[PDB]
């Protein structure tokens, strides 16, 4: 009953849509069906069995299918059975009140504080059509004979208001539609078994704003010139967030405001004409972007006036205040008059910077601000330009990834079918072309690093006269003997990772050491790819500007090109050495940084895992055995403080220092200290709702650690060595049979471990290694990385889904109830032939490899397509398909190194999902797999001192209605319960966001730690003033009016 | 002497035509007992519309207390044919002169049937 449309089931091969539209009206009233569609596999002469009819009123659809029940329709000798279908022939209310034709379109803003409003471009005979089901708004607008179509949904407005343009109070003649977002635009473009009613055969692709002035790009509100209607109320009251006020309006002649530049919401600069500073009009453009201040309510002169000579520190601060009001402001001038070095310090202490966050939709562009966020190496040696680096992410209107259908729909025309670009692909070759244009500064491209380029995120630095964009990019290094798109891109964009300042190495003291290679059945298979050697004094010198105590055995360095792993040993001859399969290109300098040393955190069990292991002979009771007592585990965590020690002991970090770990072990009960109790429930409810989301299995018998090699050649193939640390439960019985106590603190394994790495679609990866304990490797001293032997058939990492030697993570695990009788070969790991040019790169096709990557970007939809196929079909990783969407995988995996499509099929599409799934819209189909029952399982176990207090509470509460966040634990904890339409879809822009804002909350704990330091500097009186901080803070009458935050003494 | 009785509603007809001049088969679910059938029927001599309820019988005999190879006068649709597949949910295979009938119920409701053997089947539309 939501749709009108009913689909036939059988219909006769001979007739035509006439003779069928003919008998439903003979049978039906007269002209009651809209639209007949008969479907054809051929092009025009072979139609299918059944066909599908729209009709008008849902009472000829009701009297249909009433007749259609009776079998009182009988067609040419066919009993005609009528059914439901899936979408729509034609999006059109069947509600003729709905639909709106002949009415007057206007845009604009609220440009005056009064209850005023300006008109930029007025369209007249515009058709609206609401659409309740789909839950969203159309709008048909034709301007020079093509049409367009203006799509708001629900969730773009946020407030309904209705006005009148006659100026009678007591008549509505007006609609105001606050915008929060943009508008989708689309365009129209150019029969015996169609009838239609009408002329809709054409199709709609997006397209950029198609106003000549631009008007639609830099309007967040719309207007609605219509007739006064007695029941229009009750149709607009259907809208969300309807107000049942009477406002009234008066026109503004705002036609001066046109830009015909590509970036229309910006504003201009002849009008300034003085020395206005570009920080105060960033912060101007970030907040007009913002839904706080309209366009003409900050571009008049009083205003510029005012805010052109004052004291830059209270200039921000009122900025980033009237930024933080939680409504519309509507007059500011009345905000600003009511209201009345440290960077180089940052970056060498935490790397701490202030990147400016643009995001460019095809409509408009928003405008972040200075978020602070992890500075990487581009900027230590230009930290004078702090403001001239800004990150540039392609979004669509809701923020969220260009769909493919967006940008080079296909389209058949001749015998071959080509892609067709649409106006979205030429909008965003112009902006990366000419550059982003912001004051007086222009924004040029520099590089775009590995993570942004699967992020739709671009460097854009601005061109000054010390330093160009040129002047990095060849200060990075000289990129023009790589002949490759992908690699020349990858070299350029791969040294913009975080990192540790260190010192500086000349380039007169490196070696040259040989490598090895075997070459079996034909296939080129090389031990080392990115392996290293280091000395003692290399690893003492660079540990010590760390903080570092236990010196590591291996840790993952790059510097001046090269990238890869290097392995301690005891043989060294002078500080560093270099092999030969390690450099990418040529650099002009040399500088050390490190990103990882070592992370001995305890293993997890993820999805694929268990779907690649659910083969070889293990059942389903102990995957549910193990749920149980990990429910169980932490069910009891609450009420008992012997298991909170033992659990954050076990589940994230083995040696880890913080304030609840320390009241964990020694505290009063969890009754009591609600800031400790509500972070534990708060905890419990993460960990819960990520099990909900995927599987994580806690498994304490195992590690997660990078492997490296040592030059001794002893081991052989299938001869390895484990050896980590020894966790609370290892400490508490280490009597066991395949773990030996070689050390205190390090234990040695002799079980069988397996080595896997997160993507695995293959089950040939298991490959069972038999760890022994030799006393010459132990006198090397290894810790915290497995040993790889150096000769063999093939090398270990090219049997895990063909990886390298880069200090990738292994998961490594000393379990003695595994199956390990049954073995697969691997994969072939050989890649795509690469693809060199014969002429240097024009920083253009360039452009085109990043514009082209969001389209066939397939990375994210094979693994859903696996891991339906392996729950739907039984016997999973064995048949061709699993081999096909794993060689499909490392297809696309390949496609950031080399320029080679996935190509993913159309039939390979799995059009079901699991329950175990966020796809609400998407079908659901109840599986019955052990990913079921761990579901199933899951849901049943489920089922002075004040003014510094009033400082940090106004600053938590700032960054919170900054963030969004309403409560202190969504912002200490860094979690939010809420999300928007595009943080949930994907997790990596999200955890961007909760890197953001720790990294914030850590600053403002630093802040708050040196206010501290700077209040007292005695120790005693320290602690007396800590001990009256607590005192004042627990007691309930000391609270004013206000929301009192009792998370300021807690500190240590 | 009737071994299986019941009330059976037909669901779809498998050429959907009035006058297809060809054999027609249908597809009945049984009521209170979930039983599926197929059975071919001319719609010409006996017509059948979708949403008809019909009972249904099945007898070894046409005769009264033994007789085997009057019970004419109850039902209109008289058949006879044999029982030819039993393996299946049991499900029964019987062909009435190359008219074929599958009746596929519960394992319970069908166990009073031997392979190779005669029976009729009585049929009335209500």
């Amino acid at each position: 009953t939501n749709r009108s449309t009913v689909k036939i089931s059988n219909v006769p091969q001979t007739i035509v849509a006439d003779e069928l539209l003919r008998f439903l009206e003979l049978h039906l009233g007269e002209d009651t069906v809209f639209a007949l569609e008969i479907p054809t596999t051929r092009d025009n002469w072979k139609p299918r069995d059944f066909a599908r009819v729209q009709f008008t009123t849902l009472e000829v659809k009701s009297r249909a299918q009433l007749l259609s029940s009776q079998s009182k329709l009988l067609f040419k000798t066919h009993n005609l059975r009528l059914s439901e279908a899936y979408d729509d022939i034609i999006p059109r209310p069947v509600d003729p009140r709905k639909r709106l034709d002949d009415i007057v379109l206007t845009v604009g803003f609220p440009e005056s504080d009064e209850k005023r409003f300006c008109a930029l471009e007025k369209w007249d005979g515009v058709r609206c059509w609401i659409l309740t089901e789909k839950r969203r708004v159309e709008f048909w607008v034709w301007e020079s004979g093509d049409c367009y179509k203006i799509e708001v949904r629900f969730e773009d407005i946020i407030e309904t208001l209705s006005c009148c343009v006659n100026g009678d109070a007591s008549e509505i003649d007006a609609f105001l539609l606050k915008l929060k977002y943009g508008p989708k635009v689309f365009k129209r473009v150019t029969d015996r078994y169609r009838f239609c009613k009408e002329d809709f055969d054409f199709m709609w692709i997006r397209t950029t704003d198609f106003s000549g002035s631009k008007s639609i790009g830099t309007s967040t509100c719309f207007c609605l010139e219509v007739h006064n209607g007695s029941t229009m109320l009750d149709i607009f009251s259907g809208l969300p967030y309807y107000r049942e006020d009477t406002l009234s309006l008066t026109y503004v002649d705002g036609k001066t405001f046109a830009s015909a530049a590509q970036i229309v919401p910006l504003l201009n600069a002849a009008i300034l004409g003085l020395e206005f500073p570009y920080e105060i009009l960033f912060q101007l453009n970030a907040l007009v972007h913002a839904q706080k201040i309209s366009l003409f309510a900050a571009s008049d002169m009083e205003l510029i006036k005012i805010l052109r000579g004052m004291s830059l520190e209270t200039a921000l601060v009122i900025l980033k205040k009237l930024h933080q009001q939680s409504s519309i402001c509507y007059d500011p001038v009345f905000f600003v008059k009511t209201q009345m070095a440290s960077a180089y310090k940052r970056l060498t202490e935490q790397n701490i910077m202030s990147c400016q966050r643009a995001y460019v939709t095809p409509s408009k562009i928003y405008l972040l601000g200075p978020e602070l966020e992890t500075a990487n190496y581009v900027v230590k040696n230009f930290a004078e330009h702090v403001s001239d680096f800004m990150r540039v992410t392609f979004v669509e209107e809701d923020w969220s990834k260009l769909p493919a259908n967006a940008l080079s729909v296909n389209s058949k025309e001749g015998y071959f079918v080509k892609p067709s670009r649409t106006n979205i692909y030429n909008r965003v070759l112009s902006i990366l072309g000419e550059g982003i244009t912001v004051g007086p500064k222009r924004f040029e491209f520099l590089a775009f690093s590995a993570s942004q380029l699967r992020g739709n995120s671009v460097w854009m630095f601005a061109s000054n006269e010390k330093v160009k964009a040129e002047d990095i990019r060849e200060w990075m290094g000289c990129f023009r003997k790589i002949r490759s798109i992908s690699k020349c891109a990858a070299r350029m964009g791969q040294l913009f990772s975080a990192s540790r300042q260190t010192l500086i190495v000349r380039a007169q003291d490196v070696e040259q050491i040989p490598d090895i290679e075997v070459t079996t059945d034909g296939a080129d298979y090389c031990f080392s790819d990115g392996i290293g050697k280091i000395s003692l004094a290399f690893a003492k010198q660079v540990a010590q500007k760390c903080g570092l105590s236990h010196v590591p055995s291996a840790f993952q360095i790059r510097y001046g090109g090269y990238k890869g792993v290097i392995a301690v040993d005891r043989s060294s001859f002078r500080k560093l050495s270099l092999r030969d399969s390690m450099l990418k290109f040529d650099s002009n300098n040399r500088m050390l940084n490190v990103t990882r040393w070592t992370e001995s955190m305890p293993c997890f069990l993820n999805r694929e895992i268990i779907c690649l292991l659910s083969t070889l002979g293990i059942e389903d009771a102990m995957f549910e055995a193990m749920q149980a007592v990990h429910l169980s585990m932490l069910g009891n965590m609450l009420e008992d403080r012997d298991a909170a020690l033992n659990v954050l002991q076990k589940l994230s970090g083995e040696n880890s220092k913080n304030l609840l770990v320390k009241m964990l072990l020694q505290g009063y009960a969890p009754s009591s200290e609600p800031y400790l109790s509500m972070m534990l429930r708060v905890h419990h409810e993460s960990q819960l709702s990520e099990l909900k989301s995927r599987c994580r299995i806690l498994v304490p018998k195992g590690r997660i650690l990078i492997g490296c090699m040592d030059e001794m050649g002893i081991l052989e193939y299938g001869q390895v060595y484990v050896r980590v640390t020894l966790t609370k439960a290892e400490l508490k019985s280490r009597d066991q049979s395949y773990f030996r106590k070689i050390d205190e603190e390090t234990s040695v394994v002799i079980g069988k471990v397996v080595v896997t790495k997160n993507p695995c679609l293959h089950p040939g990866d298991i490959r069972v290694l038999d760890a022994i304990y030799e006393v010459h490797f132990e006198e090397k001293g290894y810790l915290d990385c497995i040993i790889f032997p150096q000769k063999g058939e093939r090398p270990h990492p090219n049997e895990c889904s063909g990886g390298d030697l880069d200090g990738d993570q292994f998961f490594v695990s000393w379990d003695e109830k595994i199956i390990p009788s049954e073995m697969d070969p691997p994969m072939d790991y050989a890649g795509s032939r690469p693809r060199l040019m014969d002429h240097d790169v024009t920083l253009e096709e360039i452009h085109k490899f990043f514009v082209d990557y969001m389209i066939s970007d397939t990375l994210g939809v094979i693994s859903t397509a696996h891991l339906v196929h392996a729950d739907r079909d039984p016997e999973k990783a064995r048949s061709q398909k699993c081999l096909e969407l794993a060689n499909l995988h490392s297809r696309a995996v390949d496609f950031a190194k080399t320029g080679a499509p996935a190509e993913m099929p159309y039939a390979l599409k799995p059009r079901e999902f699991p329950d175990f799934l966020e796809r609400f819209e998407k079908p659901t189909y109840i599986s019955e797999s052990v990913f079921g029952k761990l579901y199933r399982a899951v849901k049943s176990s489920l089922a002075t001192a004040k003014a510094h207090r009033d400082m940090y509470g106004e600053k938590l509460t700032s960054l919170m209605i900054y963030y969004g966040a309403a409560n202190e634990e969504e912002i200490l904890t860094g979690i939010l319960k809420t999300k928007e339409m595009y943080l949930a879809r994907d997790n990596r822009r999200y955890g961007d966001m909760k890197d953001r804002i720790t990294l914030s909350v850590k600053d403002l704990h630093k802040e708050a730690m040196g206010w501290f330091e700077k209040s007292c500097e005695d120790e005693q009186q320290k602690k007396k003033l800590a001990s009256a901080w607590y005192y004042v803070t627990y007691n309930p009458n000391h609270r004013d009016e206000k929301l009192t935050f009792l998370s300021f003494p807690w500190i240590v | 002497i009737i071994m299986f009785e019941d009330i059976f509603v037909v669901d779809k007809l498998d050429p959907d035509g009035k006058k297809f001049d060809k054999v027609t088969r249908v597809e009945a679910r049984s009521h209170n007992l979930e039983m599926f059938m197929h059975l071919d029927v001319n719609t010409e001599v006996y017509p059948l519309a979708v949403g008809d309820k019909f009972t249904l019988a099945m007898a070894p005999t046409l005769n009264l207390d033994g007789t085997p190879d009057t019970l004419a006068d109850k039902y209109e649709y008289i058949m006879h044919g044999k029982l030819y597949k039993i393996s299946e949910k049991a499900e029964l295979y019987v062909s009435f002169g190359g008219l074929l009938m599958l009746l596929q119920g519960d394992p319970a409701h069908i166990s009073h049937f031997e392979l190779d053997q005669r029976l009729f089947l009585l049929m009335r539309k209500l």
